[PDB]
């Protein structure tokens, strides 16, 4: 696989980093995780999957 | 004028997904949007969202977002194109529930061009059927009904046929293989509380006949090509026949 | 929300007569309304774009007229052809929104409906199951109501209920309604007798028949 | 000229719920209106520019609509801070006119008013003068008439009157009103009386002190 | 997002004259009118008239053309508006009447800027109250209230206090010097016929607490540098205070 970076932690861009649709739970620290995830090529097609749908309430 | 045609009727189980394909043609306009629309049988009409098939730009609906996409496919169309111009546009259906049993109709679109703004549904598809189920492909029970204790001269009695249990809706009935066309009523559907379906065939007359004619009906069905022919005389407890 | 709303979710008259199907919005959506008729087995076609223009080719009869939150479409006089459901929609916002519908349909003299009722069969005797029905036959107008009421009590925690619209030669309903158990269950009864209320009836009607004949 | 008329002068419900305001415009305005509200000690703020455009900081709770002289403000829910005045203005005409407004009242379960009547003292009658104070303390709603007597004639003349605002934490409402006279008329009489009528009262009630007690 | 900020309030006599002005600040529109409305609390709320501060151009309602004049400073107009834009806006009432006793506000008006059309008003200040009056410099009458049929025991539900024939209305009462301040109730004010103020206040208190504790009430007033405070025990008739 190609690896994601949490700075405590790393794994694949093909599983949540810590969420689905990590923005609205998450926003100051999601600002963060594209500061670790910043420069490398597998994140910015996770985030496909990863700002992309319906939680629990949201729809988009 | 104008025409849209889309993809055949289609049967999922539950929990998989489904795309529907639409194709336009032939109006002398040439960047309308095309938008899906989507009906459960006469309980309402919903629009789903849309695309612009030269900027792409999906655009859906609220409630949609999350358990649909739609797309559309750019072509090798040149600045001049000099042809009768088409579209090729989708919705992908998906995370199936039973409650997205429905007729699905693609439509144009004027919103673009009549000043970006809102529109109406210029030109409609025929519509195309989505069933969501997980019961299994079975054919027919296909039992003749049978007249009841005769009421007897005077008047008009009871005479019919029932159809029952089956999987994919789409079956058919003729009484004496179309030489019986008035008279018939056939009661159009019924789901049986657990996916299968049911049919019945009814024939008001004089009490005349029972006993006496040949009254016969064939049934149909896709699922295995099953077909079916069948007399209808009062048969019970005891018999009284032709 | 824009609330939509039909006044009249059926419209019954007689060829000839003018039409006049009629619609509200919750708040004012200022022209942006649009008239569709709709037809069994097809997809709606468009008859009026804005408040009261007349779509590509839409002959004469229809008429569109409103402003603000209210609303309607007129026919001139009726042809046996228009006779559909019919559709407002809005487009002041990016909710599109359909209406209710409405059903147009053809007035007639009144008809009463006659009861029929039929026992099981040697095939389902066989399968362990036992499968009855009972039949509204040819009336208008339709609205009955319609109980099994075997040994007098009602049954129905088995027991469906189905329509047929106007026949398009007649202008008759028919409704179709089966009982469906174990053939042991089917036994428990001797009087399998349903009932029909109507409008076109003097009183409630009923016919009864017998397990074991 | 362009008159605007709220029909409430005054409206009443808990938080939580629905208010539906609404003004008459004397002529057509069409469109080219707007909705505001006030505190006491504040500038209005505005809430609606045209029929239903909020401005930029307001949530909500607020929505409007009209399109010729009808018009409506619908508060989705009042929170226990919405409670306030509220204005219609129009801006068709260069007579830009607001309407005399709309206060919303606080609902609750009624209290009467323990009404009373307070004496007069020597720091007050060393100055040639004495006020009466009747005190309707701590009541719901403020619908409460006062009206005062001595020697059980009428004095509905100087005896003015002055309500609290919807004061405490849960709006009970006060009256304080002062009977006041010349030192000779306050001591060429005996009995001094006041009287309220109430919706929370079951009748008239009327309250008394005599001079020298 | 943008304020308005406006001077303080005013008091005069009739036949003197009031330059009332305010600023505006913070936003990015550059061309706004700045607008004067007014209420009375016995009226309703009313525009008297505006300016476009770059140009000046005043405009009016037929009831207050030439009872005011209303003017703007040069507001450093310069190319390169690049420091943040503000300007000031002043009215000039003149040899007012009673009747001009009312609530003055600033408003912005967007009218020039949606195309020159009339407009309703999109942030306002505070206002700055004008008070006209025969009357002069007073601080406070002050007396102690008997309690209702006097009986120094339980039979009222309230201990009060009475303020009359003072001048500029902040006033300002208190009691046990502000220590007591749950339970107060206090009413708004009254001018009387001979163009004074007056007051009055409580302590919601049973007639038990008559001795139990004492009750006083503390009063504050800006003319002259008035202060005064007195019991509010039983003082009338006779000296039973408990």
């Amino acid at each position: 696989p190609v690896m994601c970076l949490l700075a405590n932690t790393t794994f694949p861009c093909s599983q949540p980093p810590c969420t689905p649709c990590c923005y609205e739970k998450e926003p100051e620290e999601t600002l963060r995780m594209l500061e670790d995830n910043v420069m490398r090529p597998g994140y910015y097609q996770l985030l496909q999957a990863s700002l992309t749908c319906s939680p629990h309430r949201q729809r988009r | 004028q104008v025409q849209l045609v889309q993809s055949g009727a289609e049967v999922k189980k539950p929990g998989s997904a489904v795309k529907v394909s639409c194709k336009a043609s032939g109006g002398t306009l040439r960047k309308y949007a095309i938008s899906w629309l989507r009906q459960a049988p006469g309980q309402g009409l919903e629009w789903m969202g849309g695309i612009i098939p030269i900027f792409g730009t999906a655009n859906y609906a609220q409630k949609f977002q999350g358990r649909v996409t739609i797309t559309a496919d750019e072509s090798t169309t040149t600045p001049y194109t000099t042809t009768p111009y088409t579209s090729t546009a989708y919705i992908e259906l998906t995370s199936l529930r039973s409650e997205d049993t429905a007729v699905y109709y693609c439509a144009r679109d004027l919103g673009p061009l009549t000043g970006y703004s809102y529109s109406y549904f210029d030109y409609w598809g025929q519509g195309t059927l989505v069933t969501v189920s997980s019961a299994s492909t079975k054919g027919p029970s296909v039992f003749p009904l049978a007249p009841s204790s005769k009421s007897t001269s005077g008047g008009t009695a009871a005479l019919g046929c029932l159809v029952k249990d089956y999987f994919p809706e789409p079956v058919t009935v003729s009484w004496n293989s179309g030489a019986l066309t008035s008279g018939v009523h056939t009661f159009p559907a019924v789901l049986q509380s657990s996916g299968l379906y049911s049919l019945s065939s009814v024939v008001t007359v004089p009490s005349s006949s029972l006993g006496t004619q040949t009254y016969i009906c064939n049934v149909n069905h896709k699922p295995s090509n099953t077909k079916v022919d069948k007399k209808v005389e009062p048969k019970s407890c005891d018999k009284t026949h032709t | 929300e824009i609330v939509m709303t039909q006044s009249p979710a059926t419209l019954s008259l007689s060829p000839g007569e003018r039409a006049t199907l009629s619609c509200r919005a919750s708040q004012s959506v200022s022209s942006y309304l649009a008239w569709y008729q709709q037809k069994p087995g097809q997809a709606p076609r468009l008859l009026i774009y804005d408040a009261s223009n007349r779509a590509t080719g839409i002959p004469d009869r229809f008429s569109g007229s409103g402003s603000g939150t209210d609303f309607t479409l007129t026919i001139s006089r009726l042809e046996p052809e228009d006779f559909a459901v019919y559709y407002c929609q809005q487009y002041a916002n990016s909710r599109r929104t359909f209406g209710q519908g409405t059903k147009v349909e053809i007035k007639r003299t009144v008809a009463a409906p006659s009861v029929f009722i039929f026992p099981p069969s040697d095939e389902q005797l066989k399968s362990g199951t036992a499968s009855v029905v009972c039949l509204l036959n040819n009336f208008y107008p339709r609205e009955a109501k319609v109980q099994w009421k075997v040994d007098n009590a009602l049954q129905s925690g088995n027991s469906q209920e189905s329509v047929t619209e106007q026949d398009s030669k007649d202008s008759t309903y028919s409704l179709s309604s089966t009982l469906t158990l174990s053939k042991a269950d089917y036994e428990k009864h001797k009087v399998y007798a349903c009932e029909v209320t109507h409008q076109g009836l003097s009183s409630p009607v009923t016919k009864s028949f017998n397990r074991g004949e």
